[PDB]
C-alpha cells in the first residue's frame, strides 16, 4: 500500500505546522514524485514547499517552488492562487536582492486582490510592497543617496496605505506591524518626529495585546529616535523602559545593549556617574556572555567616562583592559587608540610632578 | 571624550527593531477548519 500523493502531502503539512519543516520538506518532495492530476493540490504542495524552504533559509529553493506555484496558478486560472503565489514569490525575490521583480510580483498581488475585491488580500499586498521598498532602500552603498531616499519614501507610502486599510478593517494587530515599520522607515529617512509618532502607536497597540516583545521593540526605537532629535533626557526615559522589559523577559543580550545605550545617553547628558553605572552593568553581562568585542567597547567607554570625571587612576585601568581586549580580538584602530589613551594618561600623571 | 559615543551613534543610526518583513501566505491542503489560517510571519535573514 504505497502512500498516495495526498497522504504524503498532509503529513508534510502537519510536519511543517509543528516546526519541523526539514522533515515536512521530505514528504512534500515525495508527494511531487508520486504525482497527482489535481493541479489545485499540486499548487498547494509547491506553495508549501516554497514557504518551508523559505523558513529553512534555502531561498534558492524557495524561489524555485514559488516560481512553480505562480506558473501553475496562472495555468489553471486560480486568481486567489495567483495572488498568493505572487506575494510569496515577491518576498523571496526581495530576500534575494531582486527588487525589480519583487515589486512586479507584489504589484501583481495588489492588482488581483483589488479585482477580486479581497480587502484583506489588498492589505497584505500593500504591506508586502512596503517591505520590499524598505529592503530596496537598505540595499545600497557624506551624501544621502537619492535612490535610498526614493525607495524609503515609497515604503512610507505603501505602509500608510496599508495602515489606512488595515484600520478600516479593524485589524488591530496588523495596524501594529504597520506602525512599527512605518516608524523604522522614517527613522532611516531622518523623519525622527514621525518615527516617534508611529512608534508611540506601536507601543500603544503592543500593550493592548500584552505583547511584551513588541513593547520592548517600541521602547528601543523611541529611544533611538529621540537620541537623533537631540532630546537625550527623553531618550533615557525610554531606554530605562526597554531595560526593565528586557530584564523582565530575561534577555541578557538586550539588557546589556540597553545598559550600553543608557551609558552613552548619560554621557551625552554629562552625568558621568550614571554613565559609569550603566557601562559597568553592561561590562558584567558582556563578560558573562563572554562577549570580548563588547567588553572592549565597555572598557573603552569606561575609560572615557572615568577620564571625564577626573578619576585618573580608574581611567588607566580600563585603557589597559581596552588595549588588551583590542589586541586579543585583532582590532587595529582600538589597539592604537587604547595605546594613545594609556601613554596620555601616563603623561598626565608623570607631568603632575615638578622637574 | 566623544570617540566612543561617536562610534555608538554611528551604529545606532542604522539600527532598527523591525516588525515582520516577510509575510508569507499559505495554501492549506487539509480541508479541516482546525487550521484554515494562511498567514506566516517568517523572519527574513
Amino acid at each position: 500500500m504505497e502512500a498516495s500523493c495526498l497522504e504524503l502531502a498532509l503529513e508534510g503539512e502537519r510536519l511543517c505546522k509543528s516546526g519541523d519543516c526539514r522533515a515536512g520538506v521530505s514528504f512534500f518532495e515525495a508527494a511531487v514524485q508520486v504525482g497527482t492530476e489535481d493541479l489545485k493540490t499540486l499548487s498547494a504542495i509547491y506553495s508549501q514547499l516554497g514557504n518551508a524552504y523559505f523558513y529553512l533559509h534555502d531561498y534558492a529553493k524557495a524561489l524555485e517552488y514559488h516560481h512553480h506555484d505562480l506558473t501553475l496558478a496562472r495555468t489553471i486560472g486560480d486568481q486567489l492562487g495567483e495572488a498568493k503565489a505572487s506575494g510569496n514569490l515577491g518576498n523571496t525575490l526581495k530576500v534575494l536582492g531582486n527588487f525589480d521583480e519583487a515589486i512586479v510580483c507584489c504589484q501583481r498581488h495588489l492588482d488581483i486582490s483589488r479585482e477580486l475585491n479581497d480587502k484583506v488580500g489588498e492589505a497584505r499586498a500593500l504591506y508586502n510592497l512596503g517591505n520590499v521598498y524598505h529592503a530596496k532602500g537598505k540595499s545600497f552603498g557624506g551624501e544621502f543617496p537619492e535612490e535610498v531616499r526614493d525607495a524609503l519614501q515609497a515604503a512610507v507610502d505603501f505602509y500608510e496605505e496599508n495602515l489606512s486599510l488595515v484600520t478600516a478593517l479593524g485589524d488591530r494587530a496588523a495596524q501594529g506591524r504597520a506602525f512599527g515599520n512605518l516608524g523604522n522607515t522614517h527613522y532611516l529617512l531622518g523623519n525622527f518626529r514621525d518615527a516617534v509618532i508611529a512608534h508611540e502607536q506601536r507601543l500603544l497597540i503592543a500593550k493592548e495585546f500584552g505583547d511584551k516583545a513588541a513593547e520592548r521593540r517600541a521602547y528601543s526605537n523611541l529611544g533611538n529616535a529621540y537620541i537623533f532629535l537631540g532630546e537625550f533626557e527623553t531618550a533615557s526615559e525610554y531606554y530605562k523602559k526597554t531595560l526593565l522589559l528586557a530584564r523582565q523577559l530575561k534577555d541578557r543580550a538586550v539588557e546589556a545593549q540597553s545598559c550600553y545605550s543608557l551609558g552613552n545617553t548619560y554621557t551625552l547628558l554629562q552625568d558621568y556617574e550614571k554613565a559609569i553605572d550603566y557601562h559597568l552593568k553592561h561590562l558584567a553581562i558582556a563578560q558573562e556572555l563572554n562577549d570580548r568585542i563588547g567588553e572592549g567597547r565597555a572598557c573603552w567607554s569606561l575609560g572615557n567616562a572615568y577620564t571625564a570625571l577626573g578619576n585618573h587612576d580608574q581611567a588607566m585601568h580600563f585603557a589597559e583592559k581596552h588595549l588588551e581586549i583590542s589586541r586579543e580580538v585583532g582590532d587595529k584602530s582600538g589597539e592604537l587608540t587604547a595605546r594613545l589613551n594609556l601613554s596620555d594618561l601616563q603623561m598626565v600623571l608623570g607631568l603632575s610632578y615638578s622637574t | 571624550q566623544v570617540d566612543s559615543v561617536q562610534r555608538w551613534m554611528e551604529d545606532l543610526k542604522l539600527m532598527t527593531e523591525c516588525e515582520c518583513m516577510c509575510v508569507l501566505q499559505a495554501k492549506p491542503i487539509s480541508l479541516e477548519e482546525d487550521a484554515q489560517g494562511d498567514l506566516i510571519l517568517a523572519g527574513g535573514p
